[PDB]
This record gives structure tokens, C-alpha cells and sequence, in this order.
């Protein structure tokens, strides 16, 4: 599944399969994923976030 | 601050990362190595327009304010500067709430160089 997301202005889509590390911020969720073996960073609001990654979310607060 | 590898692991069993969240202490040490040469003061712009800063290259987006980052979070509550000093306490402090919320994963060199060796080498020789 991809995360659809705008960073710097410009439009990101990031596999889900590529997420390392997830955290809740507020109503957001943010994310760090494996860009070609360097950290990339993002952010979606909880309710934009597909199921795929609220579900990492999930997992990681246990 | 340039820490040599025995000097550097007795600051972080000091500071309480032995086992921190499950983490041995060569896994910390080790991603040090390799995130920053066990210098203090590196820093390295990311393409996205962040900053890495310190001995564990904590990133400018969510953890520190370096002024310069749109959208800084400050999760650590600090300038990045306070990342740079030759002590440690901001650094180790800005990493445990890294982990604690997950793991070490959070780091490309502990991911790269570090998951899935024998990281208690980065320990060994090393009075603790």
C-alpha cells in the first residue's frame, strides 16, 4: 500500500512496506522509511493515514 | 568532541542506555560509530532541508530546533546546538525519547551496520 503525502510542497508516495518507524504527534502519525538505504520522513493526520499504516501504529503502542 | 569506543560506551552505561528499551549497550555504541564517528559535533544537511546533529545525528524535523527546519516539532524541547556539546546528557536524553516510541530502528546507520551483528563487540576490552 502506498501513503500518499505532501512534504516540501511536492507530492511523496512511500510503500508502507518501506516503514521503519511510526509515532503518533497530535492527529498525526509520522513515519520514517527506508529511501534507497537513507531515512526519508513524512507525516499523514490519523484520519487521512491508510489502514496499513495505522495498523504499524497499532503494534508499536502495543 | 571526538569520544574514543571505551570512552564513549562507560558515558552511555552512565547515562543509563545498557538495555534501554531492550538495547544493549554495543547497539548504541555502534550506531554512534557509524551515524557520527563518535564526534559530537557532526552535522550533516538532509535533501529534505533538515539537519542531522550530534553523536547520534538526531534529525532538526522532530527532535531539536536548529531555526532554519519548516514544520519543527521539538520534541526534545532543545536548540540543536545542544546536541553538538562534548557532554552527552542531551543527546542520550533526546534518543531515549527516540526509542520510547519504535526502537532503534529510527537510526539508518544502526539499521544499515548495526541490526543482526554481534554489536557486544563494540563493548569488548572496554572497563565498564
Amino acid at each position: 500500500v502506498k501513503v500518499k503525502f505532501f512534504w516540501n510542497g511536492e507530492e511523496k508516495e512511500v510503500d508502507t512496506s518501506k516503514i521503519v518507524w511510526v509515532k503518533r504527534a497530535g492527529k498525526s502519525v509520522l513515519f520514517i522509511y527506508d529511501d534507497n538505504g537513507k531515512n526519508g520522513y513524512g507525516d499523514v493526520t490519523e484520519k487521512d493515514a491508510p489502514k496499513e499504516l495505522l495498523d504499524m501504529l497499532a503494534r508499536a503502542e502495543r | 568532541k571526538v569520544f574514543g569506543r571505551c570512552e564513549l560506551a562507560a558515558a552511555m552505561k552512565r547515562h543509563g542506555l545498557d538495555n534501554y528499551r531492550g538495547y544493549s549497550l554495543g547497539n548504541w555504541v555502534c550506531a554512534a560509530k557509524f551515524e557520527s564517528n563518535f564526534n559530537t559535533q557532526a552535522t550533516n544537511r538532509n535533501t529534505d532541508g533538515s539537519t542531522d546533529y550530534g553523536i547520534l545525528q538526531i534529525n532538526s524535523r522532530w527532535w531539536c530546533n536548529d531555526g532554519r527546519t519548516p514544520g519543527s516539532r521539538n520534541l526534545c524541547n532543545i536548540p540543536c546546538s545542544a546536541l553538538l556539546s562534548s557532554d552527552i546528557t542531551a543527546s542520550v536524553n533526546c534518543a531515549k525519547k527516540i526509542v520510547s516510541d519504535n526502537g532503534m530502528n529510527a537510526w539508518v546507520a544502526w539499521r544499515n551496520r548495526c541490526k543482526g551483528t554481534d554489536v557486544q563487540a563494540w563493548i569488548r576490552g572496554c572497563r565498564l
